[PDB]
């Protein structure tokens, strides 16, 4: 009889490890927007009258 | 169940009963329940201390 077979209980469980090392990063942002001419000019009439040509 | 005492995962092999159609585990199973109206983290603790 018996049929026991006691396992080890210690086992101190492997442990996947990464060690942390300093590196350095820079940071940006996407941001949304329009574009826009260096200078619009609208043309106006300074006088009155009928356009000829 | 020797093999499979890895690092990532917590994989739980088995078979099993001999009728499939009577449960899926052998052994007991039982529920606790939240009878008076309790949160939910007072029955995890509950469960955590049983």
């Amino acid at each position: 009889c018996g049929k026991s077979e006691a396992p080890p209980p210690a086992q101190t469980p492997e442990v996947g490890i990464v060690t942390l090392e300093a590196q350095t990063v820079t940071l940006n942002t996407e941001l949304p927007g329009r574009t826009n001419a260096f200078r619009i000019a609208e043309v106006r009439p300074q006088v009155n009258g009928i356009i000829l040509k | 169940m020797h093999f499979f005492s890895f690092k990532d995962a917590m994989v739980f092999a088995f078979a099993p009963p001999s009728v499939l159609e009577l449960g899926n585990a052998t052994g007991f199973d039982l529920f606790l329940q939240d009878q008076a109206g309790v949160g939910h983290e007072v029955l995890l603790q509950a469960r955590n201390k049983f």
